DNA sequence: ATCAATATCCACCTGCAGATACTACCAAAAGTGTATTTGGAAACTGCTCCATCAAAAGGCATGTTCAGCTGGATTCCAGCTGAACATGCCTTTTGATGGAGCAGTTTCCAAATACACTTTTGGTAGTATCTGCAGGTGGATATTGAT
DNA sequence: ATCAATATCCACCTGCAGATACTACCAAAAGTGTATTTGGAAACTGCTCCATCAAAAGGCATGTTCAGCTGGAATCCAGCTGAACATGCCTTTTGATGGAGCAGTTTCCAAATACACTTTTGGTAGTATCTGCAGGTGGATATTGAT
């Protein structure tokens, strides 16, 4: 019998680490902290996006719900930078295919 | 007269709030301190309320906007919908 | 001599009066002015439902009254009966609203 | 040949996975195609921000490997990350050195 | 045709509770018993508050429950006060309470 | 126009059971409505997480029950569970 | 066989352990009565978290309390914990 | 002749030491026994993943350290350097843990 | 002790805002019945990891002594803050009156879901070899406290 | 100030736990393409209710005076609590073993969803009558503070 797969953000967290600090490593416990962080923020944003949609009688969560959720959830400068990165990623995504 | 709007929250009104809070004696510096705290509270709630207004593409801040804002700030309010 | 209640006597009378009642204690129009002014900094040319402003004053007054309770306990902790700025600051810090 | 939605979006974080997690999470009846793109990018950005500051804390401590202590230093020394994670406990993170002034000797 | 509420012995609307669960995006599927159980819980909690609030009204020589009475009932009840510890009752005011050290003589 | 659902008529129904000679102001009815909506959301929310945690796609009376236990203080929980079990039994036997 | 009866293990939270925790919390001087007060506060905290954790365990029809049981319990009480599978 | 540091010198040394490190400060086996004792009173025949016990200890110690911080501020507020039961109680009251 | 200035309470009264009882209208909601589908319990069982044991040992808990300096008590008085009162400024009221814009309705298309099929990938497993740093040592520098 | 006792620093080192590497493998995940469905943006409009305006009226904010009593400073001292020490217990560490019970696989049906159809109900809108209680009264008496 095979133990079923346990997904995590580790390889993606690790990629970002090498971008910002090419010669810096990360312990497995620290990576455990980072994985909890990403899961936590995911749920917080998704949760707020969910409520936002429901409040406005919409059945679809779009990038617009995510954006408003990010503004509600994140403090000043973090929200500003998150919004620009999110907006950039979406426009670039649609500009292709 | 040309007074700031936050200054419209008067010493006697703040006194009354303190009295309901069970306060018997009040330092002269409390009133300015209270106004600053009050403003931060309002800024935080109104910011979120307006963010709900904007998302709904409205120009009118509704009670539900405020109720939703208060809830996510951990100040759940009964009596105005929701 | 004319009549004078001792300092503290009327204060206690007021505490009993306002703890008995439920009416809002900030004047409506000045509060409405404050709200519109703050909201203008986030988005211009807004309108408010009347109930939106009322919900804001109910929440705001309930918050300050509760804060004044904690503040009062902080003053009494330091063996005072007079609340001070440092009492409010301590209460807010332990509440996690600051620092 | 097939390009991943991440590469198409210019992202390191997985767009396909984020889309799947949104659908399985019972957040809404429908999920727009832009939603997981925007969300993955935000998560990736916040990850970058914490790792930048944590690597710096590691460096300040003459270490090349980030441990939970460095994550905690980075978060609690940054006002906005501290607010965002104000109700979060970092295991083996400890606390910031901080002695109240009145406790020092004269 | 007989309502699920009457079938379950409840005043609270089982059908509406079920529809609310389905449209609330809580889960893919909702079992038959779930809205019945939930409706019953909400009705009971409602009864408990109205009981204590009604009592508060009588104590104040009133026959009509107002927000003040709901607040008195909730804050004077240990478990309800805990359940609603982070909730504000509009026009509820506070409990009469003066710290002993502030009393004269 | 349109219609706005609330728990008003059901709250009023329950009021007459517990206090036949007692009325309720509209403002107080508003607070009761807020109350029912709030507790609904809390219980449904917790039940949702419970199902998700256990990789189930169905919220059953069992999830509502565990949610009730997690959310309500001691005695309130005991009686709520009792009332909930009572209504599911009576509904089944019909 | 069954293990020895468990009792009075709150006293295992010793005076020096409590002093150490207070030091990390920046405390310089400690009253003699603090130690019993801290044990009581700790017991309440542990009881509350364990109660919720076991409630999750039972709902899953398990006999073993998992780290996730504890994590979920900490979360719903607003003591979110990173590092154990969040 | 034998050397003695003044009262408070070593206490300050200890604050600097433990604020610098991250290791758990409660002994492991006694804490596990407390967890098993408390759990057993809620439900018999429970087993624990070892990581479940550790998650409980990390959470418990983080809570107490944070509580001692607030407690310290309450003592200092009363112009004391010594924390007392009433400092803890005031902190927990304002936190809303016993309000 | 008395005595006077106010506050506070109780009984009663009455206008009206807001609660009630009425009929009537209707779309959405709820029930009912049939056909289809599938989530998850039951059974079986592989295999992780939890409980328990042993056995050595030193890190650390316990209990004690001693006295530094802290907390608590007392006293004092400068001045801040409460009480009272005279002004008059502006909130409150309400009733009418445009009109902004919320919200309801219809249209229709970009973007959603559903599905079949093909490719890709991240997770696990298995071993096998680097490597950052914990922890130990010794010796120079720094801090503290007595004099 | 000098100096001695002790903590703190930093360089240097080595063992190794844990991080890294690589190949194999594969179910699930992910993407591509096609057909089909539809959420909600857009334009237009009706009607709710929001903003503003005038217009008194008096309630309530403000400024001033006076001093009661509170906060904070200063002084004393009893004894709590920190620092250091001796003693030895029990936590920690290491390793092993049985087997509980978590978890993976497959089978199978009670209960779920999905429509279509029918019946009921809650929300509503006028319309009219009703009534709980706020607010005002007088007069009894309780509280407060001066003697
Ligand atoms: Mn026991
Ligand atoms: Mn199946
Ligand atoms: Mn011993
Ligand atoms: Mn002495
Ligand atoms: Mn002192
Ligand atoms: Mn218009
Ligand atoms: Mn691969
Ligand atoms: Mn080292
Ligand atoms: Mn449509
Ligand atoms: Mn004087
Ligand atoms: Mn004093
Ligand atoms: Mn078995
Ligand atoms: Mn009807
Ligand atoms: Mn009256």
């Amino acid at each position: 019998r095979k133990r079923s797969r346990k997904e995590s953000y580790s390889i993606y967290v690790y990629k970002v680490l090498k971008q910002v600090h090419p010669d810096t490593g990360i312990s497995s416990k620290a990576m455990g902290i980072m994985n909890s962080f990403v899961n936590d923020i995911f749920e917080r944003i998704a949760g707020e996006a969910s409520r936002l949609a429901h409040y406005n009688k919409r059945s679809t969560i779009t990038s617009r719900e995510i954006q408003t959720a990010v503004r509600l959830l994140l403090p000043g400068e973090l929200a500003k930078h998150a919004v620009s990165e999110g907006t950039k990623a979406v426009t670039k995504y649609t500009s292709a295919k | 007269v040309l007074r700031d709007n936050i200054q419209g929250i008067t010493k006697p009104a703040i006194r009354r709030l303190a009295r309901r809070g069970g306060v018997k004696r009040i330092s002269g510096l409390i009133y300015e301190e209270t106004r600053g705290v009050l403003k931060v509270f309002l800024e935080n709630v109104i910011r979120d309320a307006v963010t709900y207004t904007e998302h709904a593409k409205r120009k009118t801040v509704t009670a539900m906007d405020v109720v939703y804002a208060l809830k996510r700030q951990g100040r759940t309010l009964y009596g105005f919908g929701g | 001599k004319p009549h004078r209640y001792r300092p503290g006597t009327v204060a206690l009378r007021e505490i009993r009066r306002y703890q008995k009642s439920t009416e809002l204690l900030i004047r409506k129009l000045p509060f409405q002015r404050l709200v519109r002014e703050i909201a203008q900094d986030f988005k211009t040319d807004l309108r408010f439902q009347s109930s939106a402003v009322m919900a804001l004053q109910e929440a705001c007054e309930a918050y300050l009254v509760g804060l004044f309770e904690d503040t009062n306990l902080c003053a009494i902790h330091a063996k005072r009966v007079t609340i001070m700025p440092k009492d409010i600051q301590l209460a807010r810090r332990i509440r996690g609203e600051r620092a | 040949k097939a390009k991943t939605r991440s590469s198409r979006a210019g992202l390191q974080f997985p767009v396909g996975r984020v889309h799947r997690l949104l659908r399985k999470g019972n957040y809404s009846e429908r999920v727009g195609a832009g939603a997981p793109v925007y969300l993955a990018a935000v998560l990736e950005y916040l990850t970058a921000e914490i790792l930048e500051l944590a690597g710096n804390a590691a460096r300040d401590n003459k270490k090349t490997r980030i441990i939970p202590r460095h994550l905690q230093l980075a978060i609690r020394n940054d006002e906005e990350l501290n607010k965002l994670l104000g109700r979060v406990t970092i295991a083996q993170g400890g606390v910031l050195p901080n002695i109240q002034a009145v406790l020092l000797p004269k």
